[PDB]
């Protein structure tokens, strides 16, 4: 499980100079 | 969305990439 | 609120902690 | 950008939202 | 909800330079 | 205190301001 | 313990985790 | 002081101690 | 509590150039 | 394991120093 | 996957998403 | 090693992933 800040840390892990959107309402 | 399908429930970093630009 | 110095992924804690609910986007230059 | 600012200057909390949705 | 250590990430966010002061048993 | 304000309930950023020296 | 060189951020999850319960004072020079 | 000294040079946990409650 | 991400930055914290194992299935 | 002994139980700093290399 | 640039706590974090339940060592050099 | 690898060049989940149990 990845929640909150720790999923951001991996978004930022995975995507990196691509960028992300973090959506929770989605 | 990714809540549900990464916090709710577990996903792997190559399901996370769905979320890049 | 403070200035502030972020760098790497202290910027996207940043972010988190910022938008909240609402989420955001992280856009960095390539 | 705003990623770029915030870690070669300084960038406030009040810039950084409006990168939220 | 910020508890524990992401509290304090977030206390460092808002006050910085000023310092703050952490006191769960309060 | 603060973990009553912010971490059992839910608080601001300008809440969270409250704990600055 | 080993020692440690934290800046930012860094300190004070490491301040977190040394007191715990007892909580700490974050104080910079300013 | 502590959170200078910490990231310009090394400090020890036991030093941290100091700044507890 | 020391969990996740949690536990393995106090690993780090309390190890540093000793370096560590974190085995959760141990 | 590190699990039982420091996250379903607690554990010390120094009990985390079982870990290290 | 992107090429990380990894300092410090930052790859303790990486590793233990990489690695999940699998665990893993961390070994620097002394 | 890895852990200087990463932080004074860069390196890949890839690499990282060497060092899972
Ligand atoms: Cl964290
Ligand atoms: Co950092
Ligand atoms: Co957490
Ligand atoms: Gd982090
Ligand atoms: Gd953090
Ligand atoms: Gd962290």
């Amino acid at each position: 499980h990845l929640c909150g800040s720790h999923l951001v840390e991996a978004l930022y892990l995975v995507c990196g100079e691509r960028g992300f959107f973090y959506t929770p309402k989605t | 969305g990714i809540v549900e399908q990464c916090c709710t429930s577990i996903c792997s970093l190559y399901q996370l990439e769905n979320y890049c630009n």
